[PDB]
RNA sequence: AAUGCGCAGAUACCGGGAGGAACGCCGAUGGCGAAGGCAGCCACCUGGUCCACCCGUGACGCUGAGGCGCGAAAGCGUGGGGAGCAAACCGGAUUAGAUACCCGGGUAGUCCACGCCCUAAACGAUGCGCGCUAGGUCUCUGGGUCUCCUGGGGGCCGAAGCUAACGC
């Protein structure tokens, strides 16, 4: 499981100013973490189908967000991904 | 010819027949009886009547063993369960104790289409 | 690292001689996957429900360590080799919770 | 009708988790050893769905049973 | 009733063992999931969701042709398994007949792996989201100053209203 410690490295590491615990690039980076961590599972378990459900849901969800930002700071954009590793 | 004086007495009930099965103090066999041991043939057998005499067979059979006492034991819904215990009570045969004991799964084999009906 | 709860039931037909080097394989097997025993409950036979081996009692052992949580299960499974051990039952640590008390 | 007494007002204070609570759990069994409802069992939905998952602990444990012969008739 | 099974000793009983499948009571008067669907117990991995705080982003939203995934049972392929059950089928009986209902047997199948099939009275026969319109009562679950109140879910009765009616 992802915890505190985990998840609380990855959400400073992203803020974009000290106590940003919601912007943009932080939602996105947390999603492509729980993302990730269910891309793992999924390669075993692969009858894990309703798992397989909430993959599909946060890719959207992270897609949607992404899709956000990359209208509104193009730049802010190419950089979270290149500070990432997504639309690949 | 082994004088026993004290047993078991297992009462098989079932909706067809009544078997009785006297054993000594740790489950072994002396003398059994059942609904067709007893002459009736068809579905009489099933009747509680069949039951009672099955019963007092058995009885007689284990005095012969010189059997006083006995531990009750029934396994069964059937008719003539209940003759059964109550004429191994009038049989001199001292009841030491009642006990049900039927068999029931923890939801094992699928039943058979007759006892599934409504499940 | 997670809290749980090891529990062991044994043969109670051992004498201190057996049941000692028992409790050896079993307190070793803890340190080989990484098992802090923060506590323990050596009760000893009781008068079981039923017969679990053709025997009517069994002598029991309770650990309350702190292990890798991977490693659980192959620590649970090890201890199960033993013929002297009928059971091993290990169960995850909780808050008790209190009812009309 | 059909007025018995409740399990828990018999009972004083007890960890609905305890497992190995032999001599309070068994006060939770029928003449049989099945689980007794919550009529009598006096517990709550909550509670009561606890007290199952712990029975069934011990009797895995041997410290509870499955099922007793009912002593009787 | 008969077929069937039993003196190569069955049925009933006690002890031991093998194996497969299902999981009593708790259980509902319930719970979870998008649906299909999901209940022995333990560990691991993992999805959704509700509440409190109201801290962060700042309209990033709703829906969704096509696409893609999932999808009870039966069924198909390959391999494995095979207690019980049981289409076909083999018998017994019933009957005017009996290619049925009842009884004794029984193969596929039911189970597992992997691949496929994509259907249903797949039902609440009631697409999804949001806002707005009396209450009463039971219940599951969370918060609270815990009579009673406040949020989410499950039922029932009913204001206004709706409805061909039933009903909602
Ligand atoms: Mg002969
Ligand atoms: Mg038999
Ligand atoms: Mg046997
Ligand atoms: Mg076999
Ligand atoms: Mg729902
Ligand atoms: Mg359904
Ligand atoms: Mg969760
Ligand atoms: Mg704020
Ligand atoms: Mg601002
Ligand atoms: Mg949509
Ligand atoms: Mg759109
Ligand atoms: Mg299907
Ligand atoms: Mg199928
Ligand atoms: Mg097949
Ligand atoms: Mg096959
Ligand atoms: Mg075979
Ligand atoms: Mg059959
Ligand atoms: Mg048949
Ligand atoms: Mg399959
Ligand atoms: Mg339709
Ligand atoms: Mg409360
Ligand atoms: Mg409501
Ligand atoms: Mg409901
Ligand atoms: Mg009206
Ligand atoms: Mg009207």
């Amino acid at each position: 499981p992802i915890t505190k410690e985990e998840k609380q490295k990855v959400i400073q590491e992203f803020a974009r100013f000290p106590g940003d615990t919601g912007s943009t690039e932080v939602q996105v980076a947390l999603l492509t973490l729980r993302i990730n961590r269910l891309s793992e599972h999924l390669k075993v378990h692969k009858k894990d189908h309703h798992s397989h459900r909430g993959l599909l849901m946060m890719v959207g969800q992270r897609r949607r967000l992404l899709r956000y930002l990359q209208r509104e700071d193009p730049e802010r954009y190419r950089a979270l991904i290149e500070k990432l590793g997504i639309r690949g | 010819k082994r004088q026993v004086a004290s047993g078991r007495a297992y009462i098989h009930a079932s909706y067809n027949n009544t078997i009785v099965t006297i054993t000594d103090p740790d489950g072994n066999p002396i003398t059994w009886s059942s609904g067709g041991v007893i002459g009736y043939k068809g579905s009489r057998k099933g009747t509680p009547y069949a039951a009672q005499l099955a019963a007092l067979d058995a009885a007689k059979k284990a005095m012969a063993y010189g059997m006083q006492s006995v531990d009750v034991i029934v396994r069964g819904t059937g008719a003539g369960r209940e003759q059964a215990i109550r004429a191994l009570q009038a049989s001199g045969l001292q009841v030491k104790s009642i006990v049900d004991d039927t068999p029931v799964p923890h939801n094992g084999c699928r039943p058979k289409k007759k006892f599934r009906k409504a499940s | 690292m997670r809290r749980y709860e090891v529990n062991i039931v044994l043969n109670p037909n051992l004498d201190q001689s057996q049941l000692a080097l028992e409790k050896e394989i079993i307190q070793r097997a803890l340190e080989n996957y990484g098992a802090r025993v923060e506590k323990v409950e050596e009760l000893g036979l009781r008068r079981l429900a039923y017969p679990i081996a053709k025997d009517p009692q069994g002598y029991f052992l309770w650990y309350q360590v702190e292990m890798p949580e991977d490693r659980v299960n192959d620590l649970a499974r090890e201890l199960r080799i033993r013929d002297n051990v009928r059971r091993v039952m290990v169960v995850k640590s909780q808050e008790p919770f209190l009812a009309n008390a | 009708p059909s007025r018995k007494a409740k399990v828990k007002a018999t009972l004083g204070e007890f960890d609905l988790r305890d497992y190995r609570n032999v001599e309070v759990l068994k006060r939770f069994l029928s003449e049989t050893g099945k689980i007794l409802p919550r009529r009598r069992t006096g517990l709550s939905g909550k509670e009561q769905r606890i007290l199952a998952k712990t029975i069934k602990r011990a009797r895995i444990l041997g410290l509870l049973p499955f099922t007793e012969k009912l002593v009787r008739k």
